[PDB]
């Protein structure tokens, strides 16, 4: 703490296991179709995209701090619901969807 | 898709006529070939059956879904279980005094293996 | 024989193609039989509620053709020159694959047939064609499952064939080639290096001599 | 300094190409198989960097142009074509998406119009950076109404059918040469960008 | 044009682009099965072996006229609707074909 | 010269086997497969040449044989079996035809009874020029026969469940002397092929 | 001498790691995602042998465990289930007997008991050959009891619901002390075998 907080840990392994989720579930959208595709997938697939766009992408003159980052990560996982995330201990995710 | 409006019917008299009356086969008027089959039970050959079979699968085209007796379906075992298309679909349901049974439904022995 | 200097390139692509087809057959492999086990208890069921209904309209029809002394279906089969009830196709997309589905229609600039005004015997035939309606609507809308059901049942199979194929031949093939070309590749480099330094030590001999 | 990197040996990794990757700041690939099929230079956005991009982009902003826009849009066809490939090569066509279809219809016209020419372009011997951009800009607008049309409901068919008048005229593109608008700025594919924003009209409803 | 023909350049360039998919369908069509064909691939299957087995076939001493090796290339793309063609100037098609 | 090489490199590709194969007029392959099911020597047309066949064999057909004509139906029935074996290993036989399900059985019988020539006895190891051409006449008669049959309304199952004794008969062939008939050339292959015509009316209807 | 290997090329076809697994007779595979599940070591079956093991559990048949022939016993059951598993994904739980899910319950314990530790108590930081010992004993006597039993009337669910509190002990045997029956023979585990043979009479009645 004092440079992180304590719920750091818990998020670093929300997002990954989400995110390599996402990828799977891009190949799978092209072949059943977006008329056809599972709720979870749908899920995965908007994570991978907002994912990608907000937290991967920075400006060239925009700095990051880990403070900063922490916040727009529970964003991204707050669509989610809380029965579908669970890597995370139900005291965070009460703080922070 | 779209290339088939009739339900053809391979059922014991009473059945196949109530049906009519309530109107999805028909009489054609142009090949002048019905487009149901009447059996009576017992009286009827099984070699009868089967030409009929071939004729509203193959000779006939305009038939969507094809109803059959579970009865009558048996008696001629083999060459249902040889029609494994969807054009026109095998729906076997049970016959006129005949309770359900799953081994006189030649789709469902097919679902059962290789699951 | 495959070519020995720089195959590894594209033989390492040949893997990744391969790769992306295990995961993503599977996954769809996965989602046709988890739709397949669900349509296998309708179709099920739906099998014993046709029968029920078929026999119930069937001696209600049985009753009046006996009772009239006359059998009414040598009169109904001249009169039946149309369908009320029929079918118009969709294909709809249950997955990648298209499946067919049927939507029924009852015409409406169709008639009563006539088989009715025999007497006593034509209140018969009225009452049994309004029960029969209403039954033989049952079976056509129970009907267009089965339908997309043996298709199904023939695309799974098709689809569960093709994730085995390229686990068991295809991906083995892609190691097992990879690793005979690298076997003689590295060799090549090295006896090279082996050559230069024999021939440099005869070379350092004659000029130490000196 | 232009200089022509080409085997010793392996495809590209060979010592030639290893080096010279790690010192260019440009890079422009070539595929064997497009060249083999007539469509050389085929430039691959994976196979192929600028380092100079940011201060050039920044440089035509200036110059009058809205050209950092265009290339992103550029990057995302063909960046999402060669993974919908992969699955229609393996899996197969059955399915593919309304938007996915348009990715990769739009992607030919890109193939047919730009990266084939060398004598198949009637005029080649000197373009214009205004008139790059014109052509560029009729596909991504063409690209931006299609998508949306699918989602907001028409079907993918009909939409076809409608945009094409205007699909050929793209197609066409390429044999054109500045000879309306200004000595860069070309009136065809200005004329191009109003009639489609009239064909998304007829498109939609 | 004088002991060729200005079509000898474009008529070559496409029938490498044909026999080129013709080749990579044929592949396919062993490993997946008929799933992956397509209109223009069950045609590209046809051409190859059209192409194999009466063009590029003669007897040793058999000898051919450059003219003629052209017309016997035009007949082999014809089979396919003009386009499907891109490796040839509309104008030089509508000439000899 | 008559020359054996080896591998001690695991490859075929090896500076041994590289160098002898430049220089050969005449190449006889192995094929490991068939080898560990037993069929010294092991070949496939696709392993295999000989450049020399065009000459010999119009000195051959001189002889007697039937030979020009046996050489390329040969190579025919074992390069189509080759191309349809992938397809039945990974795809199914399904999308098979039943002429082509044929070129497999038949294909297979002349591996088993050719390649084998370990034997137990002279007769299953010695096969004259004359033994040679009566069996491979016998055999190719079969497979045209059976394409015919099919086609004109029969079974791949129905027409291998008709000849049955005949097929076994065709096989055991081989175990059979050389030294009866006119020389080697026996009445037992002769009655043979009104005993094919026969069953190939039987077959058809 | 317990050493560690790893890929020396980026591979474990190195010269190193494949050396040194012929040196040795014992393999004890590692896994990533045991490690992320919180099972450390990482041993499963498949991955592994000892050839060493004869002599050990022959060794320790004196001491007072019945060693030998609970270990064999133990393999199997993890073998066994992974094949049932796979019938699991493709047909599904219609086609699999009580006999067989019981197969699994079994082998759900072994590996949660032995294989997954953490140091959640100073019970899994240190264990004697006591209390190994005890809870194989416990799983292998709940097996042949509850087969019997499926056997002769019963169901897998009804199986379950009877025996509840005896079967939540022994999982949890690995937080408790040892030393609750004596002082290293663990008294949970003893008194469990008289419950299981009651719950067995309950059970077939």
């Amino acid at each position: 703490e004092g440079m992180t907080r304590k719920d750091h840990g818990d998020v670093s392994n929300q997002l990954y296991a989400k995110y390599a989720i996402g990828k799977d579930a891009a190949a799978m959208k092209a072949v059943v179709g977006e008329e056809a595709l599972s709720i979870e997938d749908k899920l995965s697939l908007e994570f991978l995209e907002k994912f990608e766009k907000t937290f991967i992408t920075q400006g060239a003159y925009e700095d990051r701090t880990v403070f900063e980052s922490l916040d727009q990560a529970w964003s991204l996982l707050r669509i989610y619901p809380k029965e579908m995330l669970n890597r995370i201990s139900p005291k965070i995710l009460d703080e922070f969807y | 898709a779209e290339k088939r409006t009739l339900i053809a019917v391979i059922a014991d008299e009473d059945t196949t006529t109530g049906l009519l009356l309530a109107g999805i086969g028909q009489i054609t008027p142009e090949t002048q070939e019905k487009n149901f089959f009447v059996y009576q039970e017992g009286k009827t050959t099984k070699e009868e059956i089967t030409d009929k079979f071939n004729h509203f699968t193959e000779e006939r085209d305009d038939i969507a879904i094809l109803l059959i007796n579970q009865h009558i379906a048996e008696n001629i075992r083999a060459r249902v279980d040889s029609f494994t298309n969807a054009f026109p679909a095998i729906l076997e349901i049970p016959s006129k005094d005949h309770p359900y049974d799953p081994e006189k439904d030649s789709v469902l022995k097919r679902v059962r293996k290789l699951f | 024989v495959f070519p020995t200097r720089m195959t590894l390139g594209l033989m390492k692509t040949k893997l990744k193609g391969a790769n992306q087809g295990y995961s993503l057959l599977k996954r769809k492999s996965e989602a046709l039989t988890k739709r397949f086990r669900d349509i296998t208890k309708r179709i099920d069921d739906a099998k014993q509620k046709m029968g029920r209904v078929m026999q119930t309209a069937a001696f209600s029809l049985a009753e009046v053709s006996y009772a009239t002394g006359e059998n009414i279906g040598y009169q109904v089969q001249e009169s039946v020159s149309t369908a009320r009830f029929k079918v118009r196709a969709r294909q709809e997309n249950v997955s990648g694959v298209y499946l067919s589905q049927f939507e029924s229609y009852i015409d409406p600039e169709i008639n009563d047939f006539r088989l009715t005004g025999l007497g006593r015997g034509g209140q018969q035939v009225q009452r049994a064609k309004e029960i029969y309606s209403r039954a033989v609507e049952t079976l056509v809308e129970l009907a267009s499952l089965q339908t997309a059901f043996i298709i199904l049942d023939e695309v799974i199979k098709v689809t569960n064939r093709r994730v085995n194929a390229i686990e068991h031949v295809i991906i083995p093939r892609t190691e097992n080639t990879i690793a005979y070309i690298n076997s003689e590749l590295d060799e090549l480099d090295r006896e090279e290096f082996y050559r230069l330094k024999k021939v440099q030590e005869k070379k350092q001999n004659e000029t130490a001599k000196l | 300094i232009v200089a022509a990197v080409s085997p010793a040996g392996g495809d590209f990794s060979d010592p030639v190409t290893t080096a010279t990757l790690g010192i260019t700041q440009v890079f422009w690939g070539l595929d064997k198989k497009l060249a083999q099929r007539k469509h050389f230079p085929s430039i691959n956005t994976s196979v192929s960097y600028s380092k100079y991009t940011n201060v050039l982009n920044k440089f035509y902003d200036s110059n009058y142009p809205e050209f950092p826009v265009l290339r992103d849009r550029m990057k995302e066809i063909l960046s999402n074509a060669e993974e919908l490939e992969q699955v229609v090569q393996l899996v197969g066509k059955s399915a593919l998406s309304d938007s996915d279809k348009i990715t990769l219809d739009v992607a030919t016209l890109i193939k047919e119009d730009f990266l084939q020419q060398n004598g198949y372009s009637t005029y080649d011997a000197f373009c214009p950076i205004w008139k790059t951009f014109d052509m560029m800009r009729a596909f991504i607008s063409y690209h931006d109404e299609a998508q949306k049309a699918v989602a907001n409901g028409a079907n993918w068919s009909k939409l076809a059918d409608s945009t094409g008048d205007v699909k050929h005229a793209v197609s066409s593109s390429k044999f054109f040469e500045p000879s309306r608008g200004e000595k860069e700025v070309h009136g065809e594919f200005e004329k191009l960008l109003s009639t489609m924003q009239e064909r998304f009209a007829e498109s939609t409803d």
